[PDB]
C-alpha cells in the first residue's frame, strides 16, 4: 500500500523506513512569472537531481542540541552549482532527505528541521523547533527524514551570491544511548536537490 | 477586518487610507484542521 | 491517541477520547490582525528616525510578537509628540531631503500629530530578520569578548536598508509611536517567555 | 446659519487600542504583488496548535529518563502556563502575553527507546484541593490514562480543563503559592530493560483552547 | 644569616638587556655554572632587534657569561613573502628554570601567525635544551586561537620541573586571560618535536580546560610552584590567581597526576594574592608548605593609616590535609614585599629549610632589599636572620634587586647551600656563597660558688699573708658540617667582678689582675679543650660592698682571617648561640 521510493530528474532514492513526506509551508510553487523580471526566465530542468554531503557524526557524548546549520546552496560542484556562477537572479525549492542509519537497537532522537533566514540562535530556542517544518528521526522506527519546501523570500527572484534563504538544520533532542547490541557511531548524510529553478539574466563571461 | 469599530464609511476613499494591493495571475489553518483524532486501534465502551 | 510518533502530522487527541466533550471555543483575541494594530512606544533619537518595525524593543507586545513572523506586511501609522515641524519621507530617498517642506510634513498641533503611511518598501513582503551573507551559521566561532564584545554584538545586524516605512525628522522629537494594521505574517519563528528560577514563575498579580 | 455642535468633554483623548484610523497624508500607492504566498498564519492559535514544542526538565533537557528504582514517579509538574517545565513551550510563549485562558492543552509523548527496551506509563490530573499523588495506586482515581510502547511510539493525551470559573488566569499569582490551578503526573508503571532510555515530551494547545484579554508581558 | 656579603659575586651585562630578571643554577654532568636571565638582550639572530637571550655563567675563575644558543634562526616563514613568528622583543630568558642537563627558557612575548588569517598573537614559546638536544616547545601555540583560545596565552611566563621530570607551564592569558596550567613530561617535548609542525600534540599532556566566562580575566598560571600535597609522592601544582575573586585574589593547587584540583583566597582586594607562589618543607615534617606573595598589600599601624607593605603566607601542611596559614608583613612602604620568594633549602644546615622574600623597591634610594627567614619546628620564624641590600643606583627603571632570585644549591661544594639574588634595572645578577656554620659549647665554672672570706687557703708569693682563693675554669668546644678547617683557634677573656669606676673584689693569683686573656686553639670535632687557673678574693678590709655578687663573665672570639678557606670564605658562628656567657660568686655573713 506504500510507494515509498522518490527520484528527481535523473536520479531516484529508494527508502524502506519512511514514515512519510512532510511538505512544508506549501503544496504548490508560486507564480514564477513575476513582473520583476519582463518575462526574461527560464526553467533549467537539468538542474533537478540529488546531490550528497556529509553533515556531522552523531555519536554517544552528544548532549541535547549538538545543532549543525547549513546554508542551502552550499557549494554545488556541478550543474546546479554552475547557473550560481553563470546567472544573476534565480529561485528554486528545495526537498531534503537526511539520512541518520543505525540500526533498530540504537536509542535516541534528533530532530530535522528546514527552516528560513536562520542565524543568531539560541539554546534556549531550541525547545520550539517544532515550529518548522520538522520531521523527527529515532532509530528505533525510521532511518530518514523527507522535507520537501518551495521558495520563500522576500522578493522572487533571489541572489544567492549574498543570500541564503534556506537552512537545513539537524539537532539531538535525546543522546545516542548505545546498547551492547545497537551501533556505536552513526553518521549523518544527506541528499538535497533543487525543485523547479529558474534563471534569468545571463552573466558576461569571465574571459 | 482588524480592530475597527466604526460602522458607517470611511472618509477617505480607500487608496488615501491604505496601500491599495496587487493581484497576479490560509497554510496554518488548513495544516490545523487536518488534525488526526480519534484512536489508532479498536476502542471498546 | 496513538499516533506515527515521526511524521510530525497534526494530531489533536481531544477530551472525547476519555468520555465527555469539546466547546465551542473563539479566537478573537489571538487574530493576528487584531493583536497587531494597537500603539506601541519606541525609544526615539534627537531629530531622525527611520521607521523601522525592528526598532521596537523584543520585551514589549507587539516587537516581541512581531519577531514571531519571518515575513511580514503591515500599514504603518505612526503618532508622535514633538516640536517644531514633523517631516515624513517615503522609502529610499536621500536624507538631505528631510528638510524639505514639499514632502509631507504635519504642522505642531497640541499635543500630537497621527498620521497614515503607506507600504512604501520595493519589496513584495518585508522581512523580521534577513540575513543575505551575515550569519553561517550552525555554531560561530569564538571571535569577541571583554570590553570589544558590546561593539561587537551589532556585527550581524539586519542589512536590507531597504527594510523601512521611510524616515521622520523634526526639531526634537519627544515620542514616538508606531501600530501597525492590515498586518499579514508569514513563516513564524519561535516565542519565548521568561525563564522562571523557581517552581512557577509567581509574579505579583493584580488585586483589590 | 452653520450646524451647531457640541464640543463635547471628556471624549476624544488618544487611546492606545482604539478603533478610530488615523486620517491618510500621501496616497495612490501600489504594492507589488503578495498572492498566494507561502506559509500564510492568521491566528496564533493556528501556529500553536499545528506545531507542538518541547518542554523543559532537570538538567535544561526535554527527554524524561526512566527510573530504576523503587520510586515511579518520572515527573510530576504543576499545571500553569506560567510553570517551570512549561516555560520554553511556544504555548507559554504567547500565553505570557494574555490574562487568562480556557481549554484543553494536550500533551505529546514520544518514546526514543531501542527495539528491545519495553516499558508503559501513566498521566494523571489531580485536581486542586489536597495533595497531588505520588504513587500510580494512588493516582488510579484520577482522570488518568496509560500507554505502552510498541509499534506506534507517540501518545497524546488532552489535559481536561476542569475550574469553577469559566476562565482560568494564565499568570500564576505573586503572592499565592498553592497553585490551585491543578497538577498533572506522569509516571512509569514499570520497564523492561529501559535503563537510560528516554521520553521526549511536548505540548501543543488544544481542539478548544483559546486565550483572552491581551496585556503587555514586558519580559517579566 | 650566614650569607657572604663582603665580597660576593657579581655578573653584569647589556645596558638596558634586563640582565637579571630570571635567575638560576646549573649542574649538568662535573662543572658548575649560572643561568642568567635577559630578555631584552639583543642577538645576532637575522633581523630581530632585541630577541632576548639567556647567559651561562662560569663560576669557575673568571667572571664570564658565556650566551646559550638556543635558536640563532630568524622569523620562519608561513609561506612566500609572510612571515610566521614575531620573534622581535619576545622577551626571552624572562623565564629560566633548570633541572640537570635540562635547561628550559622562554618567551612570554613572542608572537605567532595564525596558520589561517594573518594575525598576531602572543601565544609565547620556550626552548628545552638536554645538553646536545635542543627542542622548541610552544604548547599554547595551536588551532585554538585569539583570545578565547590559547592565542593570547603567552606561555612561559612562569615555568616549573617536577621531580618525576615533567614540565609545569602557566600562560594567564588563554582563554580570555582565565589563565591555563599546561603539563607535558619532558620525554614527550623532545620525542613529538617536529621542525616542520607549528603545533605539536604531546599524548601524556595535562591542562586546565577552559572555563564559564566569570572566570575571565583571572591570570592562571601568573606564578607557578611544584610539591606533593595528597601524598604521592607526584609534585602537585600550584599556581597564582592574582586576578581571581574579583581582584581579591587566589591560588589554585592542583593534581600533577591528572590535573584535578586545594585552592587559596586573599583576604585584601588589588592586592596581587598570588604574584608569587613557592613551595618547600620549612618545618622539617616532610610535608611542602605553601608560599604566597602578595607585594601591594595594606597594613594599618598604631595611627590607623592604610600603608602598602606587602605580605606572604605562609601555610603549613598538615597530614590532616588542612592548612596552617600565618601571615608575615612587609617592613618598608611601598616597597613591594614578597614580590620574589626563594626556597633556600637547609641554609645554615640546623635540620629546617629556610626561605628567602625580597622587597625589591626597599633600602635606601629604591636600591632593593632580601629578607632570610630561617625555619624551624614550629614553623617559619618570622624574625629575619640576615638583611641582604642592593648597592646599585637606579637610571631609568628602579635597580629591582631581588626581583628574581634562586637558592638551594651548593654550588660551591662547602656544604652550605648558596643564593642568586638578580638586579635588572641595573642590569646585575649577584650571588651569595654560605659561610660555614659552627656551633660552639662554651663552659664556665667557678668553684666554690660561695666564697668564705675567711678561709684564707691559697698562700700568694711575695707575702706571708694568704689569701680566699678560688677557682675558675673555662671549656670550649666546636663542630660543624660541611667544608670547614679541622683546627680552630678562638679567643678568650676573662672578667672578675663584672658588675663593677668600682673596685672589683676579685683577681687572679698568678698575674694580680682581674683582667685575663687566653689565646686558645681547639680542633673541629675534637675533644673539649678546658685551662682552668686560680682567683682569689681581696682582703675583707679593702671594700665593703660585699653584698653584691661577683660576676666572672667568659667572652670568646674566633679568629675569621686564618679560618677562610681558599676562596676566603670565613666560617661564621651559629645564630641564637651566646658569644659569652657569666657565672656568678657570693660571699657569706
Ligand atoms: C676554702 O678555700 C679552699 C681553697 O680555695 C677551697 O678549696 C676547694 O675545695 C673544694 C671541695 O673540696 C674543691 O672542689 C673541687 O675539688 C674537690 C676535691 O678536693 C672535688 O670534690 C670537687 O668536685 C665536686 O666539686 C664540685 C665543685 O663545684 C661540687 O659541685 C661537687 O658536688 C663535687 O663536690 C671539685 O673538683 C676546690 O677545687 C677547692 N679549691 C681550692 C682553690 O682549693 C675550699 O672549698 C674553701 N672552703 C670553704 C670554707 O668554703
Ligand atoms: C694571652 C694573650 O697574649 N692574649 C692576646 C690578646 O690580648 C690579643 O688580642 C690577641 C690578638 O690576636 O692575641 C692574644
Ligand atoms: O554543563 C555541561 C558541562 O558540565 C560540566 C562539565 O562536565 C563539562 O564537560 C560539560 O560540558
Ligand atoms: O540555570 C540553572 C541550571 O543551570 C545549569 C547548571 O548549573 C544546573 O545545575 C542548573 O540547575
Ligand atoms: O552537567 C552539569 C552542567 O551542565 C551545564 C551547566 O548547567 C552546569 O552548571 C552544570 O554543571
Ligand atoms: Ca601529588
Ligand atoms: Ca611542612
Ligand atoms: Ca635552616
Ligand atoms: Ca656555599
Amino acid at each position: 500500500d506504500r510507494i515509498l521510493t522518490t527520484r528527481n530528474g535523473h536520479t531516484t532514492s529508494t527508502t524502506q523506513s519512511s514514515v512519510g513526506v512532510t511538505y512544508g509551508y506549501a503544496t504548490a510553487e508560486d507564480f514564477v512569472s513575476g513582473p520583476n523580471t519582463s518575462g526574461l526566465e527560464t526553467r533549467v530542468a537539468q538542474a533537478e537531481r540529488f546531490f550528497k554531503t556529509h553533515l556531522f557524526d552523531w555519536v554517544t557524548s552528544d548532549p541535547f542540541g549538538r545543532c549543525h546549520l547549513l546554508e542551502l546552496p552550499t557549494d554545488h560542484k556541478g550543474v546546479y552549482g554552475y547557473l550560481t556562477d553563470s546567472y544573476a537572479y534565480m529561485r528554486n525549492g528545495w526537498d531534503v532527505e537526511v539520512t541518520a542509519v543505525g540500526n533498530q537497537f540504537n536509542g535516541g532522537c534528533l530532530l530535522v528541521a528546514m527552516v528560513p533566514e536562520l542565524c543568531s540562535i539560541q539554546k534556549r530556542e531550541l525547545y520550539q523547533l517544532t515550529l518548522f517544518p520538522h520531521q523527527f528521526i529515532n532509530p528505533r522506527t525510521n532511518m530518514t527524514a523527507h522535507i520537501t519546501v518551495p521558495f520563500v523570500g522576500v522578493n522572487r527572484y533571489d541572489q544567492y551570491k549574498v543570500h541564503k534563504p534556506w537552512t537545513l538544520v539537524v539537532m539531538v533532542v535525546a543522546p545516542l544511548t548505545v546498547n551492547s547490541e545497537g551501533a556505536p557511531q552513526i553518521k549523518v548524510y544527506a541528499n538535497i536537490a533543487p525543485t523547479n529553478v529558474h534563471v534569468a539574466g545571463e552573466f558576461p563571461s569571465k574571459e | 477586518s482588524g480592530n475597527t469599530g466604526s460602522i458607517i464609511n470611511n472618509y477617505y476613499m480607500q487608496q488615501y487610507q491604505n496601500s491599495m494591493d496587487t493581484q497576479l495571475g490560509d497554510w496554518f489553518s488548513k495544516l490545523a484542521s487536518s488534525a488526526f483524532s480519534g484512536l489508532f486501534g479498536a476502542l471498546l465502551a | 491517541t496513538t499516533s506515527a510518533g515521526e511524521s510530525a502530522d497534526p494530531v489533536t487527541a481531544t477530551v472525547e477520547n476519555y468520555g465527555g466533550e469539546t466547546q465551542v471555543q473563539r479566537r478573537q483575541h489571538t487574530d493576528v490582525s487584531f493583536i497587531l494594530d494597537r500603539f506601541v512606544k519606541v525609544t526615539p533619537k534627537d531629530q531622525i528616525n527611520v521607521l523601522d518595525l525592528m526598532q521596537t524593543p523584543a520585551h514589549t507586545l507587539v516587537g516581541a510578537l512581531l519577531r514571531t513572523a519571518t515575513y511580514y506586511f503591515a500599514d504603518l501609522e505612526v503618532a508622535v509628540k514633538h516640536e517644531g515641524n514633523l517631516t515624513w519621507v517615503p522609502n529610499g530617498a536621500p536624507e538631505a531631503a528631510l528638510d524639505n517642506t514639499t514632502n509631507p510634513t504635519a504642522y505642531h498641533k497640541a499635543p500630537l500629530t497621527r498620521l497614515a503611511l503607506p507600504y512604501t518598501a520595493p519589496h513584495r513582503v518585508l522581512a523580521t530578520v534577513y540575513n543575505g551573507n551575515s550569519k553561517y551559521g550552525d555554531g560561530t566561532v569564538a571571535n569577541v569578548r571583554g570590553d570589544l564584545q558590546v561593539l561587537a554584538q551589532k556585527a550581524a545586524r539586519a542589512l536590507p536598508t531597504s527594510f523601512n516605512y521611510g524616515a521622520i525628522k523634526a526639531t526634537r522629537v519627544t515620542e514616538l509611536l508606531y501600530r501597525m494594521k492590515r498586518a499579514e505574517t508569514y513563516c513564524p519563528r519561535p516565542l519565548l517567555a521568561i525563564h522562571p528560577d523557581q517552581a512557577r514563575h509567581k509574579q505579583k498579580i493584580v488585586a483589590p | 446659519g452653520i450646524f451647531p455642535v457640541a464640543c463635547s468633554d471628556g471624549y476624544g483623548g488618544l487611546v492606545t487600542t482604539d478603533p478610530k484610523t488615523a486620517d491618510p497624508a500621501y496616497g495612490k500607492v501600489f504594492n507589488p504583488p503578495r498572492n498566494m504566498l507561502p506559509g500564510r498564519f492568521t491566528n496564533f492559535l493556528d501556529v500553536a496548535e499545528a506545531c507542538p514544542t518541547f518542554l523543559r526538565f532537570e538538567g535544561d533537557v526535554p527527554y524524561v529518563t526512566t527510573k530504576t528504582d523503587s520510586d515511579r514517579v518520572l515527573a510530576q509538574f504543576d499545571l500553569s502556563l506560567a510553570a517551570k517545565h512549561m516555560s520554553n513551550t511556544f504555548l507559554a510563549g504567547l500565553a505570557q502575553y494574555y490574562t487568562q485562558y480556557s481549554g484543553t492543552i494536550n500533551l505529546h509523548f514520544m518514546f526514543t527507546g531501542p527495539t528491545d527496551a519495553k516499558a508503559r506509563y501513566m498521566i494523571a490530573y489531580a485536581p486542586p484541593g489536597m495533595e497531588p499523588p505520588k504513587t500510580p495506586e494512588a493516582a488510579a482515581h484520577c482522570i488518568h490514562a496509560e500507554w505502552d510502547t510498541g509499534l506506534n511510539s507517540k501518545f497524546t493525551f488532552s489535559i481536561p480543563y476542569l475550574s469553577a470559573a469559566d476562565y482560568t488566569y494564565t499568570a500564576s499569582d505573586v503572592a499565592e503559592t498553592t497553585n490551585v490551578q491543578g497538577w498533572v503526573c506522569l509516571f512509569q508503571i514499570t520497564h523492561g530493560k529501559a535503563d537510560g532510555d528516554a521520553l521526549v515530551v511536548l505540548a501543543s494547545a488544544g481542539k478548544d483552547f483559546e486565550l483572552r484579554l491581551p496585556v503587555d508581558a514586558r519580559t517579566q | 644569616f650566614n650569607l657572604d656579603v663582603d665580597s660576593p659575586a657579581e655578573y653584569s651585562g647589556p645596558e638596558g638587556s634586563y640582565f637579571g630578571f630570571a635567575v638560576d643554577f646549573f649542574v649538568p654532568s662535573s662543572r658548575m655554572f649560572l643561568l642568567v636571565g635577559a630578555p631584552k638582550a639583543n642577538t645576532t639572530q637575522p633581523g630581530i632587534v632585541e630577541g632576548g637571550q639567556v647567559l651561562k655563567c662560569d663560576w669557575s675563575s673568571t667572571r664570564r657569561c658565556q650566551p646559550i644558543e638556543f635558536d640563532a634562526t630568524g622569523n620562519r616563514d608561513y609561506a612566500k613573502d609572510d612571515p610566521l613568528e614575531f620573534k622581535s622583543h619576545q622577551w626571552f630568558g624572562a623565564s629560566v628554570r633548570s633541572k640537570q642537563d635540562k635547561i628550559l627558557a622562554c618567551a612570554p612575548l613572542y608572537h605567532w601567525r595564525t596558520e589561517m588569517k594573518q594575525e598576531r598573537e602572543p601565544v609565547g614559546t620556550c626552548f628545552l635544551q638536554d645538553g646536545t638536544k635542543t627542542v622548541e616547545y610552544a604548547p599554547c601555540r595551536s588551532q585554538d586561537i585569539d583570545a578565547d583560545g590559547q592565542g593570547f596565552c603567552q606561555g612561559g611566563f612562569s615555568i616549573d620541573f617536577t621531580k618525576a621530570d615533567r614540565v609545569l607551564l602557566g600562560g594567564p592569558g588563554s582563554f580570555y586571560w582565565q589563565g591555563q596550567l599546561i603539563s607535558d613530561q619532558v620525554a614527550e617535548i623532545v620525542s613529538k618535536y617536529d621542525p616542520n609542525v607549528y603545533s605539536i600534540k604531546y599524548n601524556n599532556q595535562l591542562a586546565t580546560r577552559t572555563a564559564q566566562a566569570i572566570f575571565d580575566d583571572s591570570y592562571l598560571g601568573y606564578s607557578v610552584a611544584v610539591g606533593d600535597f595528597n601524598g604521592d609522592g607526584i609534585d602537585d601544582f600550584v599556581s597564582g590567581v592574582p586576578r581571581a575573586a574579583r581582584t581579591l585574589g587566589m591560588v589554585y593547587i592542583y593534581d600533577g597526576k591528572n590535573m584535578s584540583s586545594y585552592n587559596f583566597t586573599g583576604e585584601q582586594m588589588a592586592a596581587y594574592f598570588g604574584f608569587s607562589v613557592a613551595a618547600t618543607d620549612i618545618n622539617g615534617d616532610d610535608y611542602a608548605d605553601v608560599f604566597i606573595g602578595a607585594p601591594l598589600f595594606m597594613d594599618r599601624g598604631s595611627d590607623g593609616k592604610l600603608q602598602e607593605v606587602g605580605q606572604v603566607s605562609v601555610s603549613l601542611q598538615r597530614a590532616s590535609g588542612d592548612f596552617q596559614t600565618t601571615k608575615l608583613n612587609g617592613f618598608e612602604v611601598f616597597a613591594r614585599f614578597g614580590s620574589a620568594i626563594a626556597p633556600l633549602g637547609d641554609l645554615d644546615q640546623d635540620g629546617f629549610n629556610d626561605i628567602a622574600i625580597a622587597a625589591p623597591y626597599g633600602g635606601e634610594d629604591k636600591k632593593g632589599i632580601v629578607y632570610i627567614f630561617n625555619g624551624r619546628s614550629t614553623g617559619l620564624n618570622a624574625v629575619p636572620s640576615q638583611i641582604l641590600e642592593g648597592q646599585w643606583a637606579a637610571r631609568s627603571c628602579p635597580p629591582s634587586f631581588g626581583y628574581s632570585m634562586k637558592g638551594a644549591t651548593d654550588i660551591d661544594k662547602n656544604g652550605y647551600p648558596d643564593l642568586i639574588v638578580g638586579a635588572f634595572g641595573v642590569d646585575r645578577a649577584i650571588l651569595y656563597r654560605a659561610r660555614p656554620v659552627i656551633t660552639v659549647n662554651a663552659g664556665l665554672e667557678v668553684y666554690p660558688s660561695i666564697l668564705n672570706q675567711d678561709n684564707k687557703t691559697c698562700s700568694l708569693p711575695g707575702t706571708a699573708l694568704k689569701v680566699s682563693c678560688f677557682n675558675v675554669r673555662f671549656c670550649l668546644k666546636a663542630d660543624g658540617k660541611g667544608v670547614l678547617p679541622r683546627k680552630l683557634n678562638f679567643q678568650v677573656e676573662l672578667l672578675l667582678d663584672k658588675l663593677k669606676g668600682a673596685i672589683r673584689r676579685a683577681l687572679f693569683l698568678y698575674s694580680r689582675s682581674p683582667s685575663h686573656s687566653k689565646n686558645m686553639t681547639i680542633s673541629r670535632g675534637g675533644l673539649m679543650q678546658c685551662e682552668e687557673l686560680i682567683a682569689y678574693l681581696r682582703d675583707e678590709s679593702e671594700f665593703r660592698d660585699k653584698l653584691t655578687p661577683i660576676t666572672i663573665f667568659m667572652e670568646y672570639r674566633l679568629d675569621y682571617r686564618t679560618a677562610a678557606d681558599t676562596t676566603g670564605l670565613q666560617p661564621i658562628l651559629n645564630q641564637f648561640t651566646p658569644a659569652n656567657i657569666s657565672r656568678q660568686a657570693h660571699i657569706l655573713l
